RNA sequence: GAAAUUGUUGAAAGGGAAGGGCAUUUGAUCAGA
RNA sequence: CGUGGAGGUCAGUGACGAAGCCUAGACCGUAAGGUCGGGUCGAACGGCCUCUAGUGCAGAUCUUGGUGGUAGUAGCAAAUAUUCAAAUGAGAACUUUGAAGACUGAAGUGGGGAAAGGUUCCACGUCAACAGCAGUUGGACGUGGGUUAGUCGAUCCUAAGA
RNA sequence: GUGAACAGCCUCUAGUUGAUAGAAUAAUGUAGAUAAGGGAAGUCGGCAAAAUAGAUCCGUAACUUCGGGAUAAGGAUUGGCUCUAAGGGUCGCGAUCAACUU
RNA sequence: GCGUUGGAUUGUUCACCCACUAAUAGGGAACGUGAGCUGGGUUUAGACCGUCGUGAGACAGGUUAGUUUUACCCUACUGAU
RNA sequence: UUUGCUCCACACAAUAUAGAUGGAUACGAAUAAGGCGUCCUUGUGGCGUCGCUGAACCAUAGCAGGCUAGCAACGGUGCACUUGGCGGAAAGGCCUUGGGUGCUUGCUGGCGAAUUGCAAUGUCAUUUUGCGUGGGGAUAAAUCAUUUGUAUACGACUUAGAUGUACAACGGGGUAUUGUAAGCAGUAGAGUAGCCUUGGUUACGAUCUGCUGAGAUUAAGCCUUUGUUGUCUGAUUUGU
């Protein structure tokens, strides 16, 4: 008989299976549609989630109860040092989909990216790309032949880039290598851009700008095996329930005489690939710019790094992307920031945000001070120093 | 790594015992001290002086000190079997406080 | 010193049972003349 | 067709190997079955004519015994709690000694008894089985030792009752 | 020792340190806890839990078989320290001795 | 395609009313769903009442109390090698 | 690697065969329309012709195809070289230059075949593997163990580790939590008890005050580090 009281199902069947992602770096499964009139540019970027903080800004939203008023907003900081271009892949269209025709690599690959090709780097003889780099012996005839093939074919061009983890506080030391689609016309010009940028760095400001809507693609934080109550949000069973209450009472009707795929079951929670869209960039800050965390309203000469450092991450010393709100993945995780797949004109996008103040109080507690100078000014002289 | 040598260390038993069950804290301290001596001397055969066991258990099963100053001496042994011809002996140092002390080579005994 | 059941060795087959019937291929094995 | 036993017969087979058993080896019979070879084995047994029956199994939640898959699985999680060193030993988380940390907390995890048990007491030797891990230890195993009354009990008295 | 207490908690004498262990710290459990705001809307039903709780002082209704109801209900106080006062024995007002309770 | 509720009374399905709501549609799945729960009801044994029966006892009448066992196998499902 | 691996050529051994036995012989579109040829005024053009199936086209004779002698013509075809071009949908094929070599049944001769006994597939293809002989080529990793916690029930994941912006253990600094440590001192302290230079002293005293936002703790899943000390070649396995 019927359910006797209607209620929406628990969870989204489109995010199935709730299994562990096959990689710690979530795949970009779609790049922006290519507009072959614009200049050649990366469609995405690689960064590392540093942490969260809060900003204050005046809201520019006519008709709102908070128009021209100050609002406090959570922001996520993504450490984004320049990525190194080390390769270029050509993709030909086939009746079976896109197929990589060939890949041309840079002549010199740094140990950062060479470590990606090894499970035991320290005891290896580090032979990776040693025979390939000889293809640049005298004139690079083989390299130019492969690039000519990419131009003659390969309706889609993607560059191979890798992060510079040595510039992050992470202990990993093994770089993240990814394909980023080159948008901007003239497949020939895409290949020329890739070849010229071989062994060269691309900074995050050449890809993203202030107020832009971007998408964050990352593997969520892992939580291991989870019961249905927190994995799917099902109702806790009553206290009187024998055999436990963090369960789904009826996992199926008599017929079909099978548990169905749509029934909440205990299993892995977290560590899933997610692609969350429409996160507005609030800052495109630069590592070389001391007073990274300053605004035109604050002027306090401070970097984005909170007092004591980003908890479990470290200090931001590179270029960084501050997006509004939160993004999937935990701190220290590699994230991919990609340009929006559509042209959003909604007055939520297209809003020009100007930060008034960025919180740099310690996130290791109820941080009361923005700067060590401010802590000294409030507390006066202490016994050890100050 | 294959010679006789004595050094004084400080072990952060606080961070090694963080969150440990109360009935297992002192036994866990014993095992962490064995692991500590194994890490620092390379010896699987680690022996603890009964005075060191007293120092560990001084405040019962849960009241292990945050820091202990240990004298670890890697020495050689010759017995029925080779069985790791080197072994470590761990003794307490009996200092007033075990704070602000660096690893030092004893150089005398 | 049987069978159930089991180890080893050897032979063979094995996409959600296995086993069976008719027929032949292939491998192994063998009587009759 | 086959089985146990019986009368007759083949002056049947057999320690130079009877019977039994094993044998994707051979032959006969539509079949019940029969025959042969090879291995194993060790003391009896068979063909035919008849006699006779406690004479043929897939079952009966059959009977007795044996054995699986389950499965190296469920589990060995109440009674706060163990640790260091030495000795012994082939072997030590578990034995002994020392050290330390704990508990029972005198309505005891202490010291005795009644019922019951019956040697479990104690020593020496000792670990195949038992102590649902272990074991060099034990209420185990083997061998011994040990219970001393005029006064403590029984014994005597009567009780309900017999 | 605390305390009204053979309660609970800690200790002395005595005894024991015996419960298979080691390593991790997923879900679901068993046992023990906590929780913003709401406060039984949950549920057959306040089941479970929470709240109350000792002692001193105040105050205590209906009803009643006049005995109770009654710890009704409902209030207040409680540590530590330094003091003050009162409460006894024996000997010949004095001398001396002594323990707690308020 | 999408949603179709919070409550008072009743074990209740049903019913009824309060109220919110865009709406408070109807149904199935062994009258879905007890090795998922719960056990208020029904539905053993205790007990009370009314009627009936000479009686033992009866009542699709009322009332009160009344043990809800097992997954470690196979598949299915969820995750994992 | 107790001579390992790979490629090519040859030979020899195996191994099988979803099934060779002359050739899978390439426009596109329409079908109430087309193909081909040709012409021009180049089109949705005129004229001619074809279909009515591949019943075609090509190939096809020679001891399973031998050995030879000529003629004719500079064709056809095989091979290994070679010139250049095109082909990415799974290209791995298509076309083209030049010379060399063999065959040529286009035509005409000479020799051979037997006895496989009147048939017996009467063995002629290609699939993988191994080995040996030569030539050519290259000179790693992965796993276990240790380690990290962005992971995690176990597996799995993600990190690090052979001399360095290396890693670790400590120590230092930052951050953070609590809330002012111990010790010493005080002409602080309700008072009580003594003492005598009766205007002060001694003893006890919760507490108060100062040194003292001090002291303690702080990564165990915080940040950082010109410091101290140490570590850095164990095991197993993998070949086209
Ligand atoms: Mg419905
Ligand atoms: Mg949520
Ligand atoms: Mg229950
Ligand atoms: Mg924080
Ligand atoms: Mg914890
Ligand atoms: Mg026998
Ligand atoms: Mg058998
Ligand atoms: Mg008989
Ligand atoms: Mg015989
Ligand atoms: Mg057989
Ligand atoms: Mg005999
Ligand atoms: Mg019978
Ligand atoms: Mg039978
Ligand atoms: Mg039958
Ligand atoms: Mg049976
Ligand atoms: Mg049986
Ligand atoms: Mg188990
Ligand atoms: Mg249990
Ligand atoms: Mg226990
Ligand atoms: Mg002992
Ligand atoms: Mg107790
Ligand atoms: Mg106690
Ligand atoms: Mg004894
Ligand atoms: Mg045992
Ligand atoms: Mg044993
Ligand atoms: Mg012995
Ligand atoms: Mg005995
Ligand atoms: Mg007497
Ligand atoms: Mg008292
Ligand atoms: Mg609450
Ligand atoms: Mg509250
Ligand atoms: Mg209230
Ligand atoms: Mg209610
Ligand atoms: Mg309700
Ligand atoms: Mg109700
Ligand atoms: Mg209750
Ligand atoms: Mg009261
Ligand atoms: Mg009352
Ligand atoms: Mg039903
Ligand atoms: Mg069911
Ligand atoms: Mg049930
Ligand atoms: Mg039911
Ligand atoms: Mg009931
Ligand atoms: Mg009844
Ligand atoms: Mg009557």
């Amino acid at each position: 008989s019927h359910r006797k009281y209607e209620a929406p199902r628990h969870g989204h069947l489109g995010f199935l299976p709730r299994k562990r992602a096959a990689s710690i770096r979530a795949r970009v499964k779609a790049f922006p549609k290519d507009d072959r009139s614009k200049p050649v540019a990366l469609t995405s970027f690689l960064g590392y989630k540093a942490g969260m903080t809060t900003i204050v800004r005046d809201l520019d939203r006519p008709g709102s109860k908070f128009h021209k008023r100050e609002v406090v907003e959570a922001v996520t900081v993504v450490d984004t040092p320049p990525v190194v271009v080390v390769g270029v892949v050509g993709y030909v269209e086939t009746p079976r989909g896109l197929r990589s025709l060939t890949t041309v690599w840079a002549e010199h690959l740094s140990d950062e990216v060479k470590r990606r090709f090894y499970k035991n780097w320290y005891k290896s003889k580090k032979k990776a790309f040693t025979k390939y780099s000889a293809k640049y012996a005298q004139d690079g005839a083989g390299i130019e032949r492969e690039l000519a093939r990419i131009k003659k074919y390969a309706s889609v061009v993607r560059v191979l880039v890798h992060t510079q983890i040595r510039k992050t506080p992470l202990a990993q030391k093994k770089a993240h290598l990814a394909e980023i689609q080159l948008n901007g016309g003239s497949i020939s010009e895409k290949v020329d851009w890739a070849r010229e940028h071989f062994e060269k760095t691309v900074a995050v400001d050449s890809v993203f700008e202030q107020n832009e809507m971007i998408d964050a693609i990352a593997v969520t934080k892992g939580h291991g095996f989870e019961g249905v109550t927190h994995r799917w949000g099902t109702k806790k069973l009553p206290r009187k329930t024998h055999r436990g209450l963090r369960k789904v009472a009826c996992i199926g009707a008599w017929h079909p005489a099978h548990v169905m795929w749509s029934v909440a079951r205990a299993g892995q929670r977290g560590y899933h690939s997610r692609t969350s869209i429409n996160h507005k960039i609030y800052r495109v800050g630069k590592g070389d710019d001391e007073a990274n965390g300053a605004t035109s309203f604050d002027r306090t000469k401070k970097t984005i790094t909170p007092m004591g450092g980003f908890v479990h991450y470290g200090e931001i010393k590179n270029d960084f992307i501050m997006v509004k709100g939160c993004i999937p993945g935990n701190r220290k995780r590699i994230v991919t920031l990609r340009k929006s797949l559509y042209t959003n004109t909604s007055r939520k996008a297209l809003e020009e945000v100007s930060l008034k103040w960025i919180d740099t109080a310690s996130k290791f507690g109820k941080g009361r001070f923005q700067t060590p100078a401010e802590k000294h000014a409030f507390m006066g002289t202490l016994k050890k120093d100050l | 790594l294959k010679d006789v040598v004595t050094r004084e260390y400080t072990i952060n038993l606080h961070k090694r015992l963080h969150g440990v069950s109360f009935k297992k804290r002192a036994p866990r301290a014993v095992k962490e001290i064995k692991k500590f001596a194994k890490l620092h001397m390379g010896t699987d055969d680690v022996r603890l002086a009964p005075e060191l066991n007293q120092a560990i258990w001084k405040r019962g099963v849960k009241g292990v000190e945050y820091r202990l100053r240990l004298r670890i001496s890697r020495k050689r042994n010759e017995e029925e079997d080779a069985k790791n011809p080197l072994f470590s002996y761990v003794e307490p140092v009996l200092v007033a406080s075990a704070k602000g002390l660096q690893t030092v080579v004893v150089e005398e005994d």
